[PDB]
């Protein structure tokens, strides 16, 4: 076989503590989503420094804790536009599921609250900015430094599965690096809890699994079809399927092909085509062994996954770091005033926030 | 190339979601 008798027993006693873990960490998940917290600080309490980026729905903020001096990433929501925007229920999902999950890799919310206008989320600041500039920036990353961050992408979804969490958004913009080369993995938006299937068109086009394009119900496999695109993209610089128009790259997704660049591995290719299935059937991540068929695949087999784990492994790449409120990893955005109102505007709908 | 294509596609910014 592929194994001798010492390398099977260690193999399989990790696989079993694996599970031992995850229905821990399913017990402590299910007391927080039961029991969410709220209101534990306020807009005073903070100073705000600049803006680090924008979305349909508001801002994120660099902000100093006055008492404290130290600096968060603040995430500010116009409740109004979050109404007119038909995002009620994703924005209070997110901040549920946020309060609710721990793991080393998902971004921490330290303080919410809420005021006459707005919705606030305050985070740790993920000092390294996003992995999408740094990709674009340096061009590719190598195997190994793809496979560094694919690691940590394959145990996040490896938890967030377990607790029948589906992400729905993965991709280098939604990355963040902190300060020692590590990935947060920033927006839950488009997360949900989903035991067996659901059906909502969501994602970005050239991350989404042929299922969603063709109006299937689909399962936590959309995920695994998306780490292929991730990590093909990383390791090629641009990603499996692109064209001009999303209907272009619809196409190209659905028609069970990929070509990829000659200095990928094979051993890179094998990975890539079995994420990159079309057939459900046939997907890894979707058979009987789970998360193992990736995780014991030979393009992992120098993965030490509890050393990722631990954050004990040496990253290949420390962004740039000034010191505590350094916001040169992050782009430049016309700042604006935030104006809180005597508008009580939409206490109603966000009495659960 | 499929790097001249990509740059040919105008999607090499941040790409939004559908939302
Ligand atoms: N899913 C879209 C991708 C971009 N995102 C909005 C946005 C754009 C650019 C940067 C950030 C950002 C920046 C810093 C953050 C930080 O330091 N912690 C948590 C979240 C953060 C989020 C947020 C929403
Ligand atoms: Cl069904």
């Amino acid at each position: 076989g592929h194994m001798g008798n010492a390398a099977a027993a260690k193999k399989g006693s990790e696989q079993e503590s694996v599970k031992e873990f995850l229905a821990k960490a399913k017990e402590e998940f299910l007391k927080k989503w039961e029991s969410p917290s709220q209101n534990t600080a306020q807009l005073d309490h903070f100073d705000r420094i600049k803006t680090l980026g924008t979305g349909s729905f508001g801002r994120v903020m660099l902000v100093k804790h006055k008492e404290t001096g130290n600096h968060y990433a603040m995430k500010i929501l116009d409740k109004q536009k979050v109404v007119k925007l038909k995002q009620i229920e994703h924005t209070l999902n997110e901040k549920r599921i946020l309060q609710a999950v721990n793991f080393p890799f998902l971004v921490k919310l330290e303080f919410s609250f809420k005021d006459n206008s707005n919705l606030y989320m305050v985070m740790e600041y993920v000092p390294g900015g996003e992995m999408f500039s740094h990709l674009r920036r340096i061009g590719r990353f190598s195997e190994p430094h793809a496979r560094f961050y694919a690691a940590q992408i394959v145990l996040t979804f490896e938890y967030l599965h377990s607790l029948d969490l589906i992400y729905r958004d993965l991709k280098p913009e939604n990355l963040l690096i902190d300060q020692q080369g590590y990935i947060q993995v920033t927006d839950f938006g488009f997360a949900k809890r989903v035991k067996g299937r659901t059906w909502t068109l969501c994602g970005t086009p050239e991350y989404l699994a042929p299922e969603i394009i063709l109006s299937k119900g689909y399962n936590k496999a959309v995920d695994w079809w998306a780490l292929g695109v991730l990590i093909y993209e990383m390791a090629a610089g641009y990603p499996p399927f692109f064209a001009d128009q999303p209907i272009q790259i619809y196409e190209k997704i659905v028609s069970g092909k990929v070509r990829f660049p000659s200095h990928f591995s094979s051993d890179l290719k094998d990975l890539l085509r079995n994420l990159l299935q079309v057939d459900l059937t046939k997907r890894f991540g979707n058979l009987k062994n789970g998360v193992n068929d990736i995780k014991n695949h030979k393009w992992f087999a120098t993965t030490d996954w509890i050393a990722i784990y631990q954050r004990k492994v040496e990253a290949p790449f420390i962004p740039k770091f000034k010191g505590p409120g350094d916001t040169s990893n992050f782009d430049d955005y016309e700042e604006e005033e935030i104006r809180v109102s005597i508008n009580e505007k939409c206490g109603k709908e966000f009495t659960e926030f | 190339t499929t790097y001249a294509d990509f740059i040919a596609s105008g999607r090499t910014g941040r790409r939004n979601a559908i939302h």
